[PDB]
């Protein structure tokens, strides 16, 4: 996902 | 009285409501109620998600897994956390926002439409539910760990991990539920009925957002809608 992918341990 | 280690330290991985309410309300600066609505609902789900990634068992799984965990408990984590907030709310008469607000049952009654009325009003039903079995912070903050880890194993990679995960929360609660809520009923079973009950909740929510989304209502960037489409 987006949010979740890049939101979730991204950063 | 004795509780279960699971229910101490998922207690100590709770947030500050007040830090919740300054988070949610500072985000918030940058028609018109609806679209700030969508924005509170949206930022709700990402202090919920904090809420997990800051998880115990659930860190330690792979990203694939988390991803999919959480898009299949997204939304009934969200309307839980409504749920709850008008079991501390305590009042009939209005319901209470994450932000501090409060809403008059009819004020919704006239404005929102047959749909959301009637998921509010449903919802409520659930939340008179939930005082009469006296549900407590220890069995609040059981329950979401549970809701979490609600879902079929043969859709994660990491199988027996959270299949310890479901198990251990199931005993933490019937624990706790036998041991310190003695009365009569079992609240144990009980209380997993009203949530296959906020499961059925959770897929009309979806579908009211859905409804909005095909008229085109939401907001553009709306996360809960990118959770919706999966
Ligand atoms: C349990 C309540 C469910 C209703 C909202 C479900 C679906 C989506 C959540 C997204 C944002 C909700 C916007 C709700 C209402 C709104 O903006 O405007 C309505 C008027 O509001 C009032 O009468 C008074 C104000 C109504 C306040 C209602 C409280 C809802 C707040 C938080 C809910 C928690 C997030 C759950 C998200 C879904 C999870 C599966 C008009 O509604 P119509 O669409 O024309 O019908």
């Amino acid at each position: 996902a987006q949010a979740l992918a890049a939101l979730l341990a991204k950063a | 009285s004795n509780v279960p280690e699971l229910m101490l330290q998922l207690l100590q991985l709770e947030p500050d409501e007040d830090q919740v309410r300054a988070r949610i309300l500072g985000c918030l600066q940058e028609p018109a109620a609806f679209g700030l609505l969508c924005r509170m609902a949206d930022q709700t789900f990402i202090s919920i998600v904090d809420w997990a990634r800051r998880c115990m068992v659930f860190k330690e799984l792979e990203v694939a897994d988390q991803m999919t965990l959480l898009q299949n408990c997204w939304s009934e984590l969200l309307v839980f956390d409504h749920i709850y907030r008008q079991v501390q709310h305590g009042k009939e008469g209005s319901i209470l926002l994450v932000t501090g607000q409060e809403v008059e049952l009819t004020t919704v009654a006239t404005q929102a439409g047959s749909l959301l009325h009637s998921l509010v009003l449903r919802a409520q039903e659930l939340v008179l539910q939930l005082l009469a079995l006296q549900l407590d912070r220890q069995e609040f903050v059981c329950l979401k760990f549970i809701i979490l880890f609600s879902l079929d194993l043969k859709f994660l990679n990491n199988h027996i991990l959270v299949k310890d995960a479901q198990e251990k929360a199931n005993a933490a609660l019937l624990d706790y539920t036998l041991c310190h809520y003695p009365h009569c009923g079992d609240k144990f079973q009980q209380l997993l009925l009203c949530l296959v009950e906020v499961r059925a909740l959770s897929m009309q929510a979806k579908e009211y957002l859905y409804h909005k989304h095909l008229g085109n209502e939401m907001p553009r960037n709306n996360l809960l809608i990118e959770m919706l489409q999966a």
